[PDB]
C-alpha cells in the first residue's frame, strides 16, 4: 500500500553534517506535501519544515534555517533532508511525513494546511564526539533462581555500545513470544547497556536451545550468543 | 506550544479526554496523533473531528475556544500510547505540536516475578561483574529495587530502566543492573536485590550466594 521508508540510523561528530533520505511508495509523490519531524529521546514532536516535491519549493521552521536543506528526486519519489554543522542536541529519530496539498499544482504562493496522514518508520541521529562501539554480549543464564511455576526467565546483557540502536532477537527471530528488550541506559562510561530478556517454560530448559541475535550496524558488529543453563 | 497534560489515567471501558489548550485555538483546526512506545506517530483525528478511514469510532474529537479535546470512549490496552494535537500557525507559517499526553490504560494491581542472574565467566574473564535483577509483568509502575551485597545497601553503581505499558495485559517490566570490578565482586559472598511493589504484602528478596 502506501509507505515512507527511511534510511538507517546515523552517528555523526559534532559540527558534521547528515542527510536522511525518504523513499516514497503506494502514491503519487508529488501530490503531497513532505515534512521532516524530529523528537529527541523522551521529547515531543518538533516540526523542521516542508518541501513541496512537486516544484521543489521549501518552507524551513525558523529554528532551522540556515542549518537544512530540504530536496528531492522525482524520478525515485525520494525526499531529502540534510541538517548541518550538528550539534549534541540535534540528537534524535527524524521523522518524514506526507501532507495532502489538493492544489497541485494549479496554484503558487498558498499554503494548504494539511494533516500529517502518512509517517516514516523514522531514523535515529545520533551526534557526539565518542567513538563508534560494538557490543561485547554476555548470557543470562536461566537457573533455580530465574523460575516460576513452571516458567524459567533467562536472556543476553547487550553492553557497552555506541551509539544507539542494537536490534536483539531471538533464535534467528524464531521466537517473538514472552520477550522483553528493555530501553538502553546510558552508563557512567558514556557507553550504552540494555537487556533482552525471554520468559520460557522450564521444562524445555533441556531440550531446547536459545541464542540472542545481536546486530549492531553502526559499527557493524553481529554477534550470536548461546545462552546456557 | 500548545499545553496538554501530562498524564491521563482511566480503567478500561471508561472514557478518556485529553485537552489540548491554545488561545483562540478553536479557530484554527485541530489534528491529533497517536505514538505507541517505539513507533510513529498515526494519525488518528483530523480537522477537529474527523477520522482517517480504520481508525475506530471510539475516537472523537471537539474544538472550542481555548480548548481542544480528543475523546477516546471504551477505553482499551491498546489505547495506550502518547497522544499528540498539532495546529497550522497562519502567523508565523509553522507546525506546532503539543507537549503530548501519555494515556495510561488502570488495571488490577499485579505483582512483579522476580529473578536474579549471576555475572557470566566471560565477562568476568574480562574484569568487571554485571548482575541483574528483573521485574517481570507488574502493575502500577511504581516500584522499588534495592541492591544488597553482603546485607549491605548499594548505592550509586547500578541501572535500571522500565517499559512502557503492555499492549495487551497493560502491565510494566523493570531490568536493574548492579555493576562492580571483578576484584569488589570477589571480595563478597551473597548478592541480592530487594525489591517492593504494592501487588507484595511485604517486600521480596532474591539473591545468590555466589
Ligand atoms: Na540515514
Amino acid at each position: 500500500q502506501v509507505q515512507l521508508v527511511q534510511s538507517g540510523a546515523e552517528v555523526k561528530k559534532p559540527g558534521a553534517s547528515v542527510k536522511v533520505s525518504c523513499k516514497a511508495s503506494g502514491y503519487t509523490f508529488t501530490g503531497y506535501y513532505m515534512h521532516w519531524v524530529r523528537q529527541a529521546p523522551g521529547q515531543g514532536l518538533e516540526w523542521m519544515g516542508w518541501i513541496n516535491p512537486n516544484s521543489g519549493g521549501t518552507n524551513y521552521a525558523q529554528k532551522f534555517q540556515g542549518r537544512v536543506t530540504m530536496t528531492r528526486d522525482t524520478s525515485i519519489s525520494t525526499a531529502y533532508m540534510e541538517l548541518s554543522r550538528l550539534r549534541s542536541d540535534d540528537t534524535a529519530v527524524y521523522y518524514c511525513a506526507r501532507s495532502p496539498n489538493p492544489y497541485y499544482y494549479d496554484s503558487s504562493g498558498y499554503y494548504y494546511p494539511g494533516a500529517f496522514d502518512i509517517w516514516g518508520q523514522g531514523t535515529m541521529v545520533t551526534v557526539s564526539s565518542a567513538s563508534t562501539k560494538g557490543p561485547s554480549v554476555f548470557p543470562l543464564a536461566p537457573s533455580s533462581k530465574s523460575t516460576s511455576g513452571g516458567t524459567a526467565a533467562l536472556g543476553c546483557l547487550v553492553k557497552d555500545y555506541f551509539p544507539e540502536p542494537v536490534t536483539v532477537s531471538w533464535n534467528s527471530g524464531a521466537l517473538t513470544s514472552g520477550v522483553h528488550t528493555f530501553p538502553a541506559v546510558l552508563q557512567s562510561s558514556g557507553l550504552y547497556s540494555l537487556s533482552s530478556v525471554v520468559t520460557v517454560p522450564s521444562s524445555s530448559l533441556g531440550t531446547q536451545t536459545y541464542i540472542c541475535n545481536v546486530n549492531h550496524k553502526p559499527s557493524n558488529t553481529k554477534v550470536d550468543k548461546k545462552v546456557e543453563p | 506550544g500548545l499545553t496538554q497534560p501530562p498524564s491521563v489515567s482511566v480503567a478500561p471501558g471508561q472514557t478518556a479526554r485529553i485537552t489540548c489548550g491554545g488561545n483562540n485555538i478553536g479557530s484554527k483546526s485541530v489534528h491529533w496523533y497517536q505514538q505507541k512506545p517505539g513507533q510513529a506517530p498515526v494519525l488518528v483525528v483530523y480537522d477537529d473531528s474527523d477520522r482517517p478511514s480504520g481508525i475506530p469510532e471510539r475516537f472523537s474529537g471537539s474544538n472550542s475556544g481555548n480548548t481542544a479535546t480528543l475523546t477516546i470512549s471504551r477505553v482499551e490496552a491498546g489505547d495506550e500510547a502518547d497522544y499528540y494535537c498539532q495546529v497550522w500557525d497562519s502567523s508565523s507559517d509553522h507546525y506546532v505540536f503539543g507537549t503530548g499526553t501519555k494515556v495510561t490504560v488502570l488495571r488490577t494491581v499485579a505483582a512483579p516475578s522476580v529473578f536474579i542472574f549471576p555475572p557470566s565467566d566471560e565477562q568476568l574473564k574480562s574484569g568487571t561483574a554485571s548482575v541483574v535483577c528483573l521485574l517481570n509483568n507488574f502493575y502500577p509502575r511504581e516500584a522499588k529495587v534495592q541492591w544488597k551485597v553482603d546485607n549491605a545497601l548499594q548505592s550509586g553503581n547500578s541501572q535500571e530502566s522500565v517499559t512502557e505499558q503492555d499492549s495487551k495485559d497493560s502491565t510494566y517490566s523493570l531490568s536493574s543492573t548492579l555493576t562492580l570490578s571483578k576484584a569488589d565482586y570477589e571480595k563478597h559472598k551473597v548478592y541480592a536485590c530487594e525489591v517492593t511493589h504494592q501487588g507484595l504484602s511485604s517486600p521480596v528478596t532474591k539473591s545468590f550466594n555466589r
